[PDB]
RNA sequence: GGUCCGGACACCAUGACUGACAGAUUGAAAGCUCUUUCUCGAUUUGGUGGUUGGUGGUGCAUGGCCGUUCUUAGUUGGUG
């Protein structure tokens, strides 16, 4: 019943396993390192996380 | 929400004793990390209501939820849960 | 060897339960399914599945 | 635990980040300014910028002591590994943070948006500031959008020397129109004694020793 | 024994602020202290889209974080360390003690 | 002895314990203590039902004419900002698996409802 | 109100129950099985006894 | 195609209301519904306000960000 088919499908791989720890989006996410930020999460929160535009 | 009044009853006991409450933003998950038994389902309906009715102050950052109880909730929470007057949360404290 | 599922065991059940319920005269009732990955085997041969 | 160096100043910085977010978001009255995390191996000690500690610590430091334990729940600290402590802001008109959260506040309240822009101005300039850019953008007269920009003093804009010399902000107000950006830069002065400013002259600025 | 003592930052001047106090501290006490070696730094790099859409000329922004790791022998059975690790201390440097 | 009565329920129900339906399975358990009956149950086959079992169990019981009363002895209604009961529902029977407070009057109770039987 | 259903009161007074009571090893006396036209189903668990 | 409310809180209401064997049913081991009568028992259920959610519209209502004008040397007060 609905306690076996609300959320069967598994999440165990692919986009939508993931998401972006701020927006909790499936797209366009860096996993290096376990940022696990999207590519517009990390480009405000880089500062903050100790990356700079060096060259 | 349908919730069993025991978890209702640990959830209010867990608010009570720590003073805050915390919960990830995330439905599915079957076990809260802090509390034992109910469900994060559980855990932020409840918790939405008491913010609904004032009981308690709602912080939202990050895909997790911080709840802070107030004076209403410490008042309401005593009498619901049937606690000598003498007992305060740990913030409290 | 993986393992056929729950629900394609149950098709199976299914379609050789209509074709006995059958003369061999008339044609088995159909079966409607959703499982377009199943193995077609022996068991299901004879069967009409939707 | 076991973790490499690369993972673990990644992490350091995640925690960085997400708790200068969460304070930025409950501190904002309290003239929240900045954090600082010295995350020692025992403890872990967080400093909490503010230009008013007496409501960040509330009635008997209630109020910190609720933050630590929601830190401590969140991150999955063990009970006191973790302790926030309090600080006092030198001065409040060379903190970009600060200043844009007062403008937030005057043009919630209703302040017209020329007048607490150039009381913000003044504020800051006589804070002893070398240069000050407010900028407001969004529907501040009628149904077309406009940006309002705020200079005075001079303020520099290209080469590393912005990195130790400009602290800007930016902040949202949601009014019944729609939501307005307000960004605050400052240009701090060159400070020998580096508490108002860079301890290091602008790198032109050649200083000559009188004979 | 050889205490292994590694300390691993972000920014090279309080790194060697540190590990210069700690070398003072050895040699005071008159140790048999090892000079400080220089793991390569290890850079980290992110090579982002500036857009927040797929609009415009293609554009990248590059992010790096350096670390660099310094290396520090000594053969001091003696609680010596206690002391010249506790008094030397600065943020944004992370210090670790072996036994190897 | 209906406010020794009241602030024993209060307990229990505090703790889970207080108690038609339910309060049938409690008495199969032998858990119960005691029940508290109504002589308003005009339904005839069912006052003689819930007195029957009371006794074949050994758990002797106590006797309320009127309804609305009991369902006032469970804190079960919400009050005027003074303990005034409004909404009450009937309660023609309850039980009592665990003990609450008034610990002397419970301790009275015990002995009352048992020595006259 | 079917509980009283479930009850027969003896003309001297005891009572006979009227229904399968459970067997479960945690559900026992008290809570009854339906009497279903062929079997009879628990119901604070499953439990079906034809 | 089908399922769940994950419709807070307030108000007025009327064992309120959940859940699951088996047959039927369904793509379905979905108590979704119908046969069936069991079980937790104030959390629910109905209605009225109000919320909540939306990768729904509007980038010609907006913020922030980016691109471009424009990778060139170009731009602005004060006092005269």
């Amino acid at each position: 019943g609905f306690q076996n088919l609300w959320f069967s499908h598994p999440r165990k791989f692919g986009p939508g396993s993931r998401s972006c720890r701020v927006c909790a989006g499936h797209h366009g996410l860096i996993r290096k390192y376990g940022l696990d930020l999207c590519r517009r999460c990390f480009r405000e929160q880089a500062r903050d996380i100790g990356f700079k535009k060096l060259d | 929400m349908f919730i069993p009044k025991s978890h209702t009853k640990l959830i209010y006991e867990y608010l009570f004793n720590e003073g805050v409450t915390v919960a990830k933003k995330d439905f599915n998950a079957k076990t809260h990390p802090n509390i034992e038994g109910v469900s994060n389902l559980e855990v932020i309906k409840t918790l939405k209501s008491l913010a609904s009715r004032e009981l308690v102050k709602e912080q939202f950052a990050w895909r997790h939820y911080y709840w802070y109880l107030t004076d209403a909730g410490i008042l309401y929470l005593r009498e619901y849960l049937a606690l000598p007057a003498e007992i305060v949360p740990a913030t409290i404290k | 060897d993986r393992g056929l599922k729950r629900k394609h065991l149950a098709l199976i059940a299914k379609v050789q339960k209509a074709k006995k319920a059958a003369g061999v005269l008339e044609k088995p009732a159909t079966v409607k399914t959703h499982l377009r990955d199943m193995i077609i085997l022996p068991e299901l041969v004879g069967g009409v599945i939707g | 635990q076991n973790v490499t160096k690369k993972k673990k100043a990644v992490i350091g910085g995640i925690f960085k980040a997400e708790l200068n977010n969460f304070l930025m978001k409950e501190l904002a009255e309290d003239g929240y300014s900045g954090v600082e995390v010295r995350s020692t191996p025992a403890r872990a000690e967080v400093i909490i910028m503010a230009t008013r500690t007496q409501n960040v610590l509330g009635e008997r430091g209630r109020r910190i002591k609720e933050l630590t334990s929601v830190v401590q729940k969140r991150f999955g600290f063990e009970e006191g590994s973790v302790e926030l402590y309090a600080e006092k802001v030198s001065n409040r008109g060379l903190c970009a943070v600060a200043q844009c959260e007062s403008l937030r506040y005057k043009l919630v309240g209703g302040l017209a948006v020329r007048r607490a822009c150039y009381g913000v101005l003044r504020f800051i300039m006589e804070s002893g500031a070398q240069g000050v850019e407010v900028i407001v953008s969004g529907k501040l007269r009628g149904q077309r959008a406009k940006a309002m920009k705020f200079v005075d003093g001079l303020m520099i804009h290209s080469g590393h020397p912005v990195n130790d010399y400009i602290q800007q902000a930016v902040r949202h107000v949601q009014l019944r129109q729609g939501v307005i950006g307000i960004k605050v830069k400052i240009m701090l002065p060159y400070d020998p004694r580096g508490q108002n400013g860079p301890r290091n002259a602008l790198p032109d600025h050649v200083q000559i020793v009188e004979p | 024994h050889r205490i292994r003592l590694t300390l691993t930052s972000q920014n090279v001047k309080p790194l060697e602020k540190v590990c210069a106090q700690l070398i003072d501290g050895a040699k005071n006490e008159h140790l048999i202290v090892k000079g400080p070696i220089r793991m390569p730094t290890k850079v980290l790099r992110i090579t982002t889209r500036k857009t927040p859409c797929g609009e415009g000329s293609k554009t990248w922004d590059r992010f790096q974080m350096r670390i660099h790791k310094r290396l520090i022998n000594l053969h001091a059975p003696a609680e010596v360390l206690r002391q010249i690790t506790s008094i030397s201390i600065e943020p944004g440097v992370d210090i670790e003690v072996t036994r190897a | 002895k209906e406010g020794a009565l009241r602030a024993v329920l209060r307990a229990a129900h505090h703790a889970d314990g207080l108690a038609l339906h339910e309060t049938c399975k409690a008495l199969d358990k032998r858990e119960a203590h005691f029940c508290v009956l109504a002589e308003n149950c005009d339904e005839p086959q069912y006052v003689k039902l819930v007195e029957t079992l009371c006794a074949e169990h050994q758990i002797p019981l106590i006797k309320v004419a009127d309804k609305k009363i009991i369902g006032e002895y469970c804190g079960l209604c919400k009050y005027d900002k003074e303990g005034k009961a409004r909404k009450v529902v009937g309660c023609s029977s309850a039980v009592v698996t665990n003990w609450g407070n008034e610990e002397q009057g419970r301790a009275i109770l015990t002995d009352y409802f048992a020595s006259k039987n | 109100l079917a509980v009283l259903k479930y009850y027969k009161i003896d003309e001297n007074g005891k009572i006979t129950r009227l229904r399968k009571e459970c067997q479960q090893p945690s559900c026992g006396g008290g809570v009854f099985m339906a009497q279903h036209a062929n079997r009879h189903y628990c119901g604070r668990c499953h439990d079906t006894l034809v």
